[PDB]
């Protein structure tokens, strides 16, 4: 191959590969912070639905 | 000039003509929590695949 190619290749793989290894830092963060504060989509443990609550009249009414 | 209710009738829901208001919170609450931002936008594609220590997809 040529030095050229062999050269602008190698600059494609470090553009690449340094994209991925920002993106696995961010990763890393947004997954400490979203754990952190649980504010995100992620570590959305679940509570109870309030669509299961009666809020009919009910036979005595301090409720 | 009473007349004894028939079968039915003191079970009736009634309405009720009222001058006191309606309570704008019965149940003494405070203000609910604001919920999670939901998802937006469109679903692009992984950047560079995985990203899963050497598989470029
Ligand atoms: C117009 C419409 C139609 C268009 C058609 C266009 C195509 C026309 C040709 C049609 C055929 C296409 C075939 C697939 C494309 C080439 C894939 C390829 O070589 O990837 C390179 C891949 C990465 O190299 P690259 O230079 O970065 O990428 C070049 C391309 O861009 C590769 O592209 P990429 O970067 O996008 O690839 C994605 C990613 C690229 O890979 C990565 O990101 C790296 C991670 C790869 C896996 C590493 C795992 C490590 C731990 C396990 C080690 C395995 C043990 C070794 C084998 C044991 C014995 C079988 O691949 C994977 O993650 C898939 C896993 C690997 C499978 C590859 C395909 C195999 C098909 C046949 C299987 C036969 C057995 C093969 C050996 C079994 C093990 C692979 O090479 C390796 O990882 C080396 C291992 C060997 C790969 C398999 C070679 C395929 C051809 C085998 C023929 C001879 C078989 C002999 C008999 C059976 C064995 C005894």
């Amino acid at each position: 191959d040529a030095p050229e190619k062999n050269y602008e290749r190698t600059m494609a793989i470090l553009q690449i590969e340094s994209e991925k290894a920002e993106l696995r830092l961010k990763e890393l963060e947004v997954r400490r912070l979203m754990r952190a504060k649980g504010d995100g989509p992620w570590f959305q443990y679940p509570t109870i639905d309030k669509a299961l609550i009666d809020h009919s009249p009910k036979a005595t009414p301090d409720n | 000039g009473w007349v004894r209710p028939d079968l039915g009738e003191l079970s009736k829901v009634t309405k009720v003509k009222t001058d006191r208001p309606l309570p704008e919170n019965p149940y003494h609450s405070r203000a609910r929590p604001e919920p999670n931002p939901e998802v937006e936008g469109d679903l692009k594609p992984a950047r560079h695949g995985s990203r899963l220590f050497f598989w470029t997809m």
